[PDB]
């Protein structure tokens, strides 16, 4: 409809100006309206939402690593101020994940149909993803209720993706790539990380020529994001 | 992060569209003319900010004759014996021009020796010749197909022979080996060479009049190209016969098994056994010497001595899977391609790198001339021309 | 009903009734039908030619005769249809058009039903249609009864699609195959040629004036590919027959050039304009827009691929076929319809190439488009992919319409002065060929010395040759020798020439010496050697010329008496002749004749050229003859016998100019050796360069030279490359170099294995020595200590080396805080090479602290092949930034990532770096690192990024290489 | 008035522009060129060269006409000459 | 706590990349107390410089799409464009409006006689902060703008060359905005190049005076007005 259509224009424009405070926004109230979302307006969300936590999250990082120091030093005044600055980072995190979470649980994770397969799998890496975000600033109990949150969506994600998709599909590689990070990094596996990585990289590998020419960039992208985390983990 | 999109393909090699020609500047200049006797009836502010974070005309020497291009070679720091002469390396790759197949590019093929470019794609197979002096070429001399003779079928390889009298191509779903003869006054289809249930994906020939062929389920299977009949089949495992060298009597095969086995033609039996840490992906022979060269999958060139066969040595260690390779006419030096946007040269005692080129994307496949003067790069969709500076 | 159909076929073709004869063409044309090589039968031919020769023709005495007996059987239909006068816009169908075109036979079920087995299609003319050829996935019609635009339809029959297994036969020029041959499946092609070449040359004879020197102009006419082989048609034939006769009876009258297909080509259209009108007047206030709009569009079909022209193509330009005939006496339009439609032709295309020429030529004189009517729906952003082929023509007539006396009648005939403005644009593009970075092309050289030519004028040709300085000549046909003769006259800026003879000079037989049409002998003299004369008299005449390169010539002994008697004129001030890799052993005798007649003559480069005993007893009596001013002498790769070198040391030990000497390449005995001492000891002995790489010396012979050499005080420049040098050797040699009046300065031992005792005694003769500047160590196995030797023995303040050559040594990062230590200390060290030495990243931040504090005179660096990442990057440019003293860096063959290549430019943009030469292959980076290179190149003019770091020469570094 | 040949398929139509003319005796050419096609189209293929012989002439001539790039023609020129020397002695 | 916490909490804002934070931080500092640093001074700049580049580069950008797109005259389109780039407009203005406020109210009328770097700077500053209000405005406010900017840019220009050294990273820095705002803002095909002239042959005669201490800002700027002045000469 004509709103719609007016939303995706605007957060088309706020994605050229780079506003991606405005185009999430654009983004959340074109998905409000309860009616299914094409391949664009997906990816246009992914990316507004993945830009603004990005953003946060390298904040964060570069804010406990100077804490950390601060902290071997040891003026008090210091760590109560740097303390209070990443507890207001964690919160705008935490409120942002939390907005993307509620979102997708409301609406389209559950308009989806059952014969739509590729939908179900973008959305439920999406939630694991979304929920890897707050498991990485999460302490105590929390922190093992979101991991194991993000460990039923994958692995749903996962098995949903395993018997419906060619292997070389460029979702079921950034699914795959995903599953291996958060293995090494949230659960500290690098057994089951290696070995994951180099089971799709093989399958990749094996039906590398058959693979269709408008997908053969986005999976030759991924596919070398891969092996290459392999070739870390190794060394 | 080292997670997804974790800066892939952030950066972007803009193509310049290389008008560097006298002859078309003259014609440009001339046909600007027309234009405007019809028509009558930068950097913004360079301010306090800081440029260096990423966000008299030139003309190129023409391919005189689709051959040569007629110009001076570099100066060396030191004179050279007569030996260390015969033997030269590549200092730079100009490119000179641009074919451009409509469609994704799987082949490429030269044989300098009568100036044609054969491109192999999955629809057909373009022919084009060298001698057109144009900054970009999109009309072949003949364009090939097969698709007519069958439902629907694919082409995958495509083979060049040693004379450039015969062309072989194979694909999937073929009901054989198709053959065209290039010495005749018309180009035609000749033979047919029956595989009727598999698939080819490597192709080969031998100076005896025979041709051979190994397909995916690991059947090596040898043609008698004079009466086309079966001589000989050999099994492997699956996927195991990707790659195909032929020697004095032995063929070399490595799949992505990660196992490279010698058979033997006199007793049709394998006479070695090899493991590697992974797939391999391309194969090549020197011309001179006894080096067979192994491109992995996870980016090691390795060495191996055909002769003596004691052990493989690791030379240089690439940031991205080989899908090609290929040695020069002299056994001096070797180009590698692979899926990171770039042509790599590398030396032959130790494998040091010598420059790169920057492409546009997966590079899939390459070839070179016997005289090696040309390298013909085949990208997305466009074969392009480069020209090897000594 | 066949019989109706025949005879309506031979009723129809009513236009010739004489060249019904059966011939050999025609039985070729026939059996070639039959499955060719073992079995193939191809179903597709396609006849080339050029345009006007025999075609149509052809294909109509074809379709004729098949109607006759006696030709094509086992065929049914032989349906034909010129494509000319079909619109290609007409949504007329197969079966309906066969309807239309055919009178009063309709047997449409008939003849549907009756063969659709073995038809045979002849298309006549469809050369062109290449222009309307959408070529983007047409619509293959599968069957007849398909209303599609007959184009369309005829682009499904090409490709096989509609009524496959019927034979066809296609007529076309050789320019429409651009995108015809990659239609059609599996064709035979039939080349069909012209008059002939002996016609085509008795015809031109026929008509020559026969007052004076005739016989040049008729060469040059039957010379001159571009006119002969467009001769072929006999139209133009005929038309070149006319020319010359109007010339012949306008003896005084008409004063145009009388070849070049211009000069001769516009005598026609200028004189048969009118009959009225005796005196020189303008032609009148309305025949000036009939030509200007016939000319226009003349020029936009050449632009559009167009040949035929149609009602709506005229009353555009406000022209009418009647309006041309009064202006002209002939008929320039041609009307070939035969009903509504008239599609007007041009009489051969080359009278549409001139017309469009000449509308460049006359277009600014006054707004002619104010008299037109131009829509075409906004000229449709028009587009071309004409690319060069087909525009030569206009092109060459474009060129030739600048001459005088063509100008001077256009003035007359439009009562105003006549100065287009391509004259400018021409002389422009022929600047920007003449000026290149990299030397110039031979074959734009060529081509535009041929586009020269054609104009016979001298203010137009010399203001377009004057920015030269250097030419590259590839010579393989007589015309060329012909157009480089005439164009070199003009090259007043002329230094140097290079020019390449592969095959036309190479024999001496007067057999094949056109006998066709021969003039008397006696009167006359070979073709071939006369213009040979001529070019070396116009070589000889120039005044600035100085360097002469044979580049691989294989001339013969006439041919090189002929260039050695030529060079030998007063006036030639040729100073360094260069016969490497050129067969000169013919006419060596004169060369030796000419070496002491020529004063001017100081350099000779003679090597790869074998020499026997009288050639060098002859050489050495040459040299000693008072006349001489040879002072180099490059002797390198001739097989030296003994004997040879009893004459050298004759020659060295009498009185001669001889200053220089290479002796490369060619093993030199012991016995000679001992000649050679004997030669070099004496007083009487002023040499100062000696070249000896690449020899057979022993450490015997090196022991001997050394030994000669002591007593000799002129000697200045040595060079022992590529020999077996042992330490008693170097001792030797460093003995030689203690004692004073020595006098030597550059020493190079460029591939002698030395052991770290001789560096030992090299470090103690430089740590207090004079006169001795250039020392090059390249590809020695020296390391760390040896170095660490070196570098204390140049640390004191009384040494003199000046430039150090370490390329290939091998030294690592354990020599690189002493090498700056050095670097710092040093106050006469300017040029230091590194060029293969695995200093790695920390070795050369090791290196960086000593180069940025700029307390030195170093000026030339050489850190190429270094392995060197992105590490050291902050280093360098922290060097770099700050170092006023450096001019020259090599940086080739080094893995630099984006962001280290950054941080490069950016130190390179800033103002105190004075950088004049940067070695980087610019190709071999992103775009971003592209265009801050771009960048600082357009900051600062007078930077050479090139990857040929050593091709820059200040002082004289690579005299043992010449 | 017309002269008609056979274009190989591999040798570019950019090359039947430039030929090469020459002129030697019909006495010779005519065992030169023999009868048959054979080893014609193979030094044709060897050499990348075109060779059209032809023998109206003023009666007792050879107009042969060599097409391709300068090398080929140098290569057909030599072959030719070599050939007719050897037969002439 | 005050002014010396709010100092290190902006210092970890320019860590972390959030110049917001910054600009609240020194926005406080220089309200709470008269006197100002060195060090406070320059990240007091640095922080407003970021922010307004952003507002002006998306400013930039939607200008460039609306003048492409006004061609066609959609009467839809053309209203969300305009009103967007009125959005991004008046947070443009707002913030500038801010920073010449505070200028004014404190900087300004806090120095003393004696200061001269101070002086020269903050008039530098309100010269570039009208000349940023200027180059989106039309009409008499833009006329009005335009004539501050000269007035500060002029004041500020007298005093530097009358007592700054010519090396002097600051001086050069205004002789660059100076020659830039005349060649941009309203009119100087040799006014500008011959400012910037004099500017580069001033500095590269002294250079020695420059030492090693502020080597790399001195070059950088010397480099810039090189090539603005090449580009002037060249069009």
């Amino acid at each position: 409809m004509v709103d719609r259509e007016q939303l995706v224009q605007k957060a088309r424009l706020a994605e050229q100006a780079e506003r991606y405070d405005d185009m999430a926004a654009a983004m959340k109230n074109v998905t409000e309206l309860n009616e299914p979302l094409s391949n664009e307006e997906r990816n246009l969300l992914s990316v507004a939402y993945k830009n603004v936590v990005g953003a946060r999250r390298s904040s964060w990082r570069v804010i406990s690593s100077i804490e950390q120091k601060t902290s071997a030093d040891g003026n008090e005044k210091k760590i109560e101020m740097v303390r209070a600055y990443r507890e207001k980072i964690e919160k705008e995190l935490e409120a942002v994940c939390q907005d993307v979470l509620s979102l997708l649980d409301n609406y389209l994770i559950k308009n989806c149909s059952e014969t739509q397969y590729e939908s179900k799998v973008f959305y439920l890496k999406m939630k694991g993803d979304y929920y890897r975000y707050l498991a990485e600033v999460a302490t105590g109990e929390k922190r093992a209720t979101v991991v194991e949150s993000s460990e039923k969506a994958y692995s749903e994600a996962h098995e949903i993706s395993k018997e419906h998709m060619q292997p070389t599909h460029p979702i079921r590689l950034g699914l795959a790539l995903n599953y291996s990070v958060f293995y090494y990094e949230i659960q500290n596996a690098p057994e089951q990380a290696c070995h994951l990585a180099k089971t799709a990289f093989d399958d990749a590998i094996a039906e590398l020529d058959t693979l269709n020419e408008d997908s053969y960039k986005d999976s030759t992208l991924i596919m070398q994001l891969l092996r290459d985390n392999l070739t870390l983990w190794t060394s | 992060f080292l997670s997804e999109s974790d800066e892939l393909q952030d950066p972007q090699p803009v193509w310049d569209a290389e008008p560097q020609f006298c002859q078309g500047f003259l014609i440009q200049g001339l046909w600007e003319l027309f234009m405007d006797s019809r028509q009558k009836n930068p950097r913004h502010r360079n301010s306090l900010s800081d440029s260096a974070d990423p966000f008299a005309d030139k003309f190129l020497k023409p391919l005189s004759w689709g051959s040569e291009v007629l110009e001076s070679s570099c100066n060396q720091p030191s004179t050279a014996l007569w030996q260390l002469e015969r033997f030269t390396v590549p200092q730079a790759l100009q490119k000179v021009r641009v074919l451009k197949h409509q469609e994704l590019l799987l082949v490429v093929a030269v044989s300098s020796f009568t100036r044609h470019v054969f491109t192999c794609s999955q629809s057909g197979i373009k022919v084009w010749n060298l001698v057109n002096q144009v900054a970009e070429d999109r009309d072949p001399e003949s364009h090939l197909k097969c698709s007519v003779q069958d439902n629907k079928v694919y082409l995958r390889t495509c083979l060049l022979s040693s004379n450039s009298r015969t062309l072989f191509a194979g694909g999937y779903n073929l009901p054989g080996v198709i053959v065209w003869d290039l010495a005749a006054p018309s180009l035609y289809e000749k033979c047919q060479l029956p595989c009727e249930g598999l698939s080819c994906q490597a192709l080969a020939n031998t100076k005896e009049n025979m041709a051979l062929a190994g397909f995916t389920d690991g059947t090596v299977r040898i043609w008698d190209l004079r009466t086309q009949e079966i001589v000989r089949n050999l099994k492997g495992p699956t996927n195991s016969a990707r790659n195909l060298v032929v020697k004095d009597d032995n063929i070399w095969t490595g799949g992505l098994d990660a196992c490279l086995r010698c058979w033997d033609l006199r007793m049709a039996k394998v006479s070695l056994e090899h493991l590697f840490q992974s797939q391999i992906m391309s194969l090549a022979h020197s011309p001179t010497e006894d080096w067979l060269l192994l491109g992995l999958a996870n980016g090691q060139h390795c060495l191996f001595n055909s002769r003596k066969r004691d052990q493989v040595l690791t030379v240089d260690t690439k940031d991205n899977t080989i899908l090609g390779l290929k040695f020069s006419p002299n056994g001096k030096w070797w180009a590698s391609v692979g899926m990171g946007n770039f042509i790599t040269v590398h030396s032959m005692p130790t494998g040091a790198k010598l420059f790169q080129v920057p492409e546009v994307g997966p590079v899939r496949c390459f070839d070179m001339t016997e005289n090696g003067r040309l390298i013909i790069t085949g990208s997305r969709d466009c074969a392009s021309v480069y020209h090897i500076k000594y | 009903d066949l019989q109706d159909y025949k005879a309506h076929v031979i009723a129809k073709f009513d236009t010739s009734v004489d060249l019904h004869y059966d011939s050999p063409e025609m039985k070729l044309l026939s059996d070639a039908f039959k499955p060719y090589q073992k079995t193939f039968q191809p179903h597709t031919i396609i006849l080339h030619g050029r345009p006007g020769v025999g075609k149509s023709a052809l294909a109509r005495s074809i379709v004729l005769g098949w109607a006759q007996g006696k030709l094509f059987q086992k065929m049914s239909f032989v349906i034909f249809f010129s494509v000319r006068e079909i619109k290609w816009t007409e949504k007329s169908s197969l079966a309906q058009l066969i309807a239309k075109e055919c009178p009063d036979s309709w047997d449409l079920v008939t003849k549907i039903m009756s063969q659709p087995e073995r038809l045979l299609f002849v298309i006549d003319g469809l050369d062109d249609m290449d222009s309307v050829l959408q070529h983007d996935d047409m619509t293959l019609s599968r069957d007849w009864k398909d209303e599609q635009p007959i184009y369309i339809l005829m682009y499904s029959l090409l490709r096989k699609a509609l009524l496959p297994q019927s034979f066809l036969i296609i007529t076309t020029r050789n320019t429409g195959l651009e995108k015809l041959k990659s239609m059609v499946v599996s064709p035979l092609y039939i080349l069909v040629e012209g008059l002939s070449a002996s016609r085509r040359s008795q015809l031109v004879l026929e008509n020559i004036s026969n007052e004076s020197d005739r016989i040049q102009v008729f060469h040059s006419l039957i010379e001159n590919h571009q006119l002969f082989d467009q001769c072929q048609a006999p139209s133009v034939c005929s038309l070149v027959c006319e020319a010359l006769q109007l010339q012949k009876k306008l003896g005084k009258r008409c004063t145009l050039p009388c070849q070049t297909l211009t000069g001769l080509y516009a005598t026609l259209v200028f004189h048969q304009l009118t009959l009225k009108r005796p005196s020189q007047s303008a032609l009148s206030q309305e025949e000036q827009i009939t030509l200007v709009g016939l000319c226009m569009m003349a020029a936009e079909g050449v632009w559009t691929m167009r040949s035929v022209f149609y009602d709506d193509d005229l009353k555009n330009y406000s022209l009418k076929e009647s309006e041309i005939l009064a202006l002209f006496h002939m008929n320039i339009l041609l009307q070939v319809g035969h009903n509504s439609e008239q599609c007007y032709v041009f009489s051969h295309l080359s009278l549409q190439d001139f017309f469009a020429a000449l509308y460049y030529v006359l277009e600014g004189l006054e707004e002619w488009n104010q008299h037109f009517c131009f829509i075409e729906n906004q000229r449709s952003m028009e587009v071309k992919r004409t690319d060069d082929t087909r525009l030569l023509g206009m092109k060459r007539f474009l060129f030739g319409l600048m001459n005088k006396d063509i100008l001077k009648t256009l003035e007359v005939l439009f009562e105003y002065p006549v100065i287009p403005t391509v004259e400018q644009k021409l002389q422009h593009w022929v600047s920007l060929i003449a000026q290149q970075v990299n030397g110039t092309s031979p074959m734009d050289t060529l081509d535009a010395f041929y586009c020269l030519f054609e104009s016979q004028d001298e203010e137009f040709v010399g203001g377009a040759l004057k920015r030269f300085q250097e030419v590259w000549l590839l010579i393989n046909q007589k015309m060329d020798l012909k157009v480089s003769s005439y164009c070199l006259k003009h090259c007043q800026n002329l230094k140097a020439i290079r020019v390449d003879i592969r095959d036309l000079l190479s024999v001496d037989n007067t057999l094949e010496l056109c006998p066709v049409v021969t003039v008397q002998e006696t009167q006359c003299k070979p073709l071939l050697m006369e213009w040979w004369g001529n070019f070396c008299s116009v070589l000889g005449s120039l005044r600035n010329l100085k360097e002469l390169d044979l580049g691989d010539s294989i001339l013969s002994q006439r041919a090189m008496k002929i260039l050695c008697l030529e060079l030998r004129n007063q006036s030639c001030r040729i100073q360094k002749l260069t016969f490497k890799s050129a067969e000169v052993v013919s006419g060596l005798k004169h060369l030796w004749k000419l070496l002491f007649s020529n004063q001017n003559l100081k350099y000779l480069n003679l090597g790869n050229t074998p020499m026997k005993d009288d050639d060098m007893k002859l050489a050495c009596e040459a040299l000693k003859h008072p006349k001489c001013s040879v002072e180099t002498l490059r002797l390198d790769s001739c097989e030296l016998t003994i004997i040879g070198y009893e004459m050298i040391s004759t020659l060295l030990i009498s009185t001669t100019r001889l200053k220089c000497l290479s002796l490369a390449k060619n093993r030199v005995g012991v016995k000679s050796m001992i000649s050679l001492g004997n030669a070099l000891s004496s007083s009487m002995c002023l040499l100062q360069k000696l070249i000896l790489d690449n020899c057979g010396l022993t450490p015997a012979s090196c022991h001997l030279l050394v030994s000669a050499l002591f007593s000799n005080q002129n000697l200045t420049h040595l060079c022992l490359s590529n020999n077996s040098l042992g330490t008693e050797g170097v001792q030797q040699l460093c003995q030689f170099l203690r004692n004073p009046e020595c006098a030597l300065q550059r020493l190079i031992l460029n591939h002698c294995n030395i052991v770290d005792d001789a560096y030992g005694f090299l470090a103690m003769r430089l740590a207090n020595n004079t006169k001795l500047t250039h020392l090059s160590l390249t590809m020695n196995p020296v390391g760390d200590g040896a170095m660490k030797l070196l570098c204390e023995a140049l640390k004191e303040p009384t040494c003199y080396l000046q430039e150090l050559e370490l390329v290939d040594c091998q030294l690592t990062q354990n020599c690189c805080e002493d090498l700056a230590c050095m670097i710092t200390t040093t106050k006469h060290l300017k040029s230091l090479d590194l060029g293969n030495n695995a200093l790695g990243d920390k070795g050369v931040i090791t290196l960086c602290e000593g180069l940025k504090q700029s307390s030195s005179s170093l000026r030339r660096l050489g850190l190429g092949a270094c392995k060197l990442t992105s590490n050291c990057c902050e280093a360098l440019s922290l060097a770099i930034s700050c170092n006023p003293h450096l001019n020259s860096l090599n940086l080739v063959k080094n893995d630099f990532s984006t962001s280290g290549m950054l941080k490069l430019c950016s130190a390179f943009q800033c103002p105190v770096s004075n950088l004049g030469i940067i070695g980087l292959w610019k190709q071999e980076y992103y775009a971003r690192v592209r265009r801050q290179l771009e960048e600082v190149e357009f900051v600062k003019p007078h930077v050479v990024i090139d990857g040929d770091w050593y091709a820059s020469d200040e002082d004289d570094r690579n005299w043992w290489k010449n | 008035s017309l002269r008609l040949r056979t274009r190989p398929w591999w040798f570019p139509i950019q090359e039947v522009s430039n030929p090469l003319v020459l002129y030697m005796e019909a006495w010779v050419a005519e065992r030169v060129i023999g009868t048959d096609q054979a080893e014609i189209s193979e030094i044709e293929w060897m050499c990348q060269a075109l060779l059209t012989v032809d023998s109206v002439n003023s009666g007792n001539l050879a107009e042969i006409t060599i097409f391709g790039q300068p090398s080929a023609q140098t290569r057909m020129k030599n072959i030719l000459l070599n050939m007719a020397a050897w037969h002439k002695e």
